[PDB]
């Protein structure tokens, strides 16, 4: 129930599909990431939930990802 | 070079209008959300961009003292477009050498000066800071840990591609290319000027570009003449130029010039960023000319999105604690 | 001869 842009929704989908489809020797899962499979699963759930984002309400003027 | 570069600078056939002319105050996050940063942008003045640059009469020698006289710098041989290396003192001597006494044409486009005294004298556009993956996705304690001011990969703790100094003598030319990893680029003409040829990242143009890379006939062919529409545009002193992901471009330097610019990935043009990475893969671009830790970064991007939206972390406990320590500062 | 990354150059 935050509203993302379609740019982000399509991009994150592209990212998920890309990363999931790489072989283990090309995946480059970084040291900081715990369980990449659980991460991928959570992204897919999120993209389903965010699919109905309203395009106008998405134009908040500040990014969703910001440091505290 | 098997083509005549001077006729490419004079002809009126590169008459496409791809570049949007914009005011700095309108280049904000809402603009990115609305447009996805798909259009090349020129800001004829810096008002509202939030940039900062060095002393207007800053010299290559001043750059040398900031980054270190003995720092090895990657230099381009303009005639072959191959890379050579020399120290910053030697580069400075070259730049200070009278034109007539320089037996070769050399260009520096790749001096990344983060973690030197020069870094605080250059501030990127504010909007770039809001959207750049390095600043907003890469673990902060890793980025803050960087001590090495060179781009030595074994010492590199994050993708060190944010702040570059370009030093180009009259007559320099950089042939058509797409910036690494499909990064977008900002470019500020501190002193001098530049001429760009721009080719849009259509499926067909990207196919041609890739075939051109694989053909071994690149010095032999001017890519601007192989495509349907190409824009040649001049950037004057004080202009800021933003180039979107995937844009195929070449650059000529009509006078001695000093430029500050940098690369960034962002969340609003991911498909094109990945497209470009795959072209690099297929054309066997060596690792050194690519965006460092590209897929690592992509992983961190997914984690950040899940965390900011759902409050569920996919970082290790130790990385979460490092992040909380940063938050308490 | 340390390996480098993020060198900007046409390929
Ligand atoms: O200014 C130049 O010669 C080249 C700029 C550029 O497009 C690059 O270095 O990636
Ligand atoms: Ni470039």
């Amino acid at each position: 129930q935050v509203h993302l842009t379609h740019f982000e929704l399509e991009g994150l989908r592209c990212l998920v599909d890309k990363l999931e489809s790489l072989p283990l020797h090309k995946k480059c899962v970084p040291t900081g990431i715990e369980d990449e499979d659980a991460l991928i699963a959570d992204v897919k759930i999120l993209l389903e939930e965010l699919a109905s984002s309203d395009p106008k309400l998405a134009l908040t003027g500040v990014p969703i990802v910001q440091w505290p | 070079r098997t083509f005549d570069l001077e006729e490419k600078l004079q002809t009126n056939k590169y008459n496409a209008n791809f570049v949007t002319f914009m005011e700095g105050k309108d280049f904000n996050v809402e603009y990115i959300q609305r447009g996805g940063l798909r259009d090349p942008l020129i800001f004829k003045n810096s008002d509202g961009l939030g940039i900062k640059m060095p002393d207007p009469d800053f010299t290559v020698n001043d750059v040398k003292m900031c980054v270190g006289s003995r720092r090895m710098v990657d230099v381009m041989d303009v005639n072959t477009q191959k890379g050579i290396e020399m120290t910053m003192a030697q580069w400075t001597r070259y730049y200070e050498t009278p034109e007539e006494e320089r037996e070769k044409l050399y260009n520096v486009i790749s001096l990344e000066f983060s973690h030197t005294r020069l870094e605080n004298m250059v501030q990127r556009p504010s909007t770039v800071d809001f959207i750049d993956w390095v600043d907003n996705m890469w673990p902060r304690h890793l980025k803050e840990s960087q001590t090495e001011s060179t781009n030595a990969i074994l010492e590199m703790q994050y993708p060190k591609v944010q702040k570059y100094c370009l030093m180009s003598v009259r007559g320099c030319y950089t042939d058509f290319h797409v910036d690494f990893g499909g990064t977008s680029v900002w470019y500020h003409i501190h002193q001098g000027g530049k001429v760009f040829w721009l080719i849009p990242p259509t499926a067909h143009n990207l196919e041609l570009y890739e075939n051109w890379l694989l053909s071994g006939k690149q010095g032999d062919i001017f890519l601007g003449d192989r495509v349907s529409d190409c824009q040649r545009i001049e950037l004057k002193q004080g202009y800021t130029f933003v180039i979107p992901s995937g844009w195929i471009h070449a650059v000529y330097t009509p006078t001695d010039t000093l430029v500050f610019g940098g690369n960034f990935l962002h969340s609003f043009n991911i498909p094109m960023q990945l497209k470009i990475y795959s072209i690099e893969d297929r054309t066997r671009v060596p690792n050194k000319f690519r965006y460092p830790f590209y897929y690592e970064m992509c992983w961190y991007v997914l984690e950040r999105y899940v965390y900011c939206i759902t409050n569920r972390s996919h970082l290790t406990k130790d990385f979460q604690k490092e992040s909380l320590s940063m938050d308490m500062e | 001869a340390p390996a480098t990354g993020g060198v900007k150059k046409p390929h």
